[PDB]
Parts: C-alpha cells; structure tokens; sequence
C-alpha cells in the first residue's frame, strides 16, 4: 500500500514541545500516535 | 490566579483559574481557547497526566505555572 502511517504536527501540536515534555510521556504518546497509525486527529480541528 | 498552558505547538494559552479549579473545568477553559472537548484533552503537568476529578492544588499547581495540552487519542 501507501501512506499507512501519518503522524502529523498541526497548528496545535509541534515536535519541539514533544521533545521538551517528559520523555516518558513522549514515548507513550508516540506509541499512541503510531499504533493508531495516523494519530486519528491530533489538534482535533 | 493565572496559568500558562503551553500547547504541544508551543502556543502558551494563559488562563485564569484558582488552585481549587478542577481539571474538568480547566479543560473546559482550554476548549474555550483551543476548541478541543475536555473529554478529549490529556492534560499534562511536569510529566504528570492530570485527571478531570482533581484540582490544580491536588497537583500543587499554583499561580503563574505552566501546563501542557496533549491529546487523549480517545483510545477507549
């Protein structure tokens, strides 16, 4: 197939805060964002 | 008092609260600023995920303090 995974960083979520918040939360979230595959709708807008 | 909810973008939305403001009510203020339903926010503070039934004081969050917007991914 194609584009089976699509973590995205909208005008509400950006990599810098993700790198800066608690690493354990980043790992937990990253697993969330990749297990769903396309993070469902981060920013939810 | 006020607190600085840094979005995961890094847009710090400052909001006015009370140490006894519940997370449920704080998330409702976040929905007013960000447009994300409270049931779908995953509010973090210093790596601690907070829960709706708790307060800023329950986490010793006081004035001029910084929070984090994260998403619940509504996983269940």
């Amino acid at each position: 197939g194609h584009m089976d995974e699509k973590i995205t960083f909208p005008s509400d979520i950006d990599p810098q805060v993700f790198y800066e918040l608690a690493e354990a939360v980043q790992k937990e979230l990253l697993a969330e964002w990749k297990r769903t595959g396309s993070d469902f709708h981060i920013g939810h807008k | 008092m006020q607190i600085f909810v840094k979005t995961l973008t890094g847009k710090t939305i400052t909001l006015e609260v009370e140490p006894s403001d519940t997370i449920e009510n704080v998330k409702a203020k976040i929905q007013d600023k960000e447009g994300i339903p409270p049931d779908q926010q995953r509010l973090i503070f210093a790596g601690k995920q907070l829960e709706d039934g708790r307060t800023l004081s329950d986490y010793n969050i006081q004035k001029e303090s910084t929070l984090h917007l994260v998403l619940r991914l509504r996983g269940g």
